[PDB]
């Protein structure tokens, strides 16, 4: 660890594009599934035609 | 840095630090042959080494 104190700058970008690609999958799903804004319930009754 | 900004972040380790040490070795009681080897009356030629 002592060692690896010099090498703080390549740890840091490699945990910045892994939390980049850990945010954009979060956000890949609420693009997707999250457009409509209110959470609408089925009707009772099914009379569909 | 020393200012986060708000969020959630996956930490490296830094916290744990060992403070006590096991030695666990064979317990042997002869001492070993030095004076046959380093004491001996005559060594052999290097060819019947
Ligand atoms: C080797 O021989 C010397 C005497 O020549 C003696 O003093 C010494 O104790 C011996 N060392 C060992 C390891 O037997």
């Amino acid at each position: 660890s002592n060692l690896l104190l010099q090498y703080g700058s390549f740890c840091t970008q490699l945990n910045r594009a892994l939390t980049g690609i850990a945010v954009e999958q979060d956000k890949n799903t609420q693009e997707v599934f999250a457009q409509v804004k209110q959470i609408y319930k089925t009707p009772p009754i099914k009379d569909f035609g | 840095s020393f200012t986060v900004e708000k969020g959630i972040y996956q930490t490296s380790n830094f916290r744990v630090q060992p403070t006590e040490s096991i030695v666990r070795f064979p317990n042997i009681t002869n001492l070993c042959p030095f004076g046959e080897v380093f004491n001996a009356t005559r060594f052999a030629s290097v060819y019947a080494w």
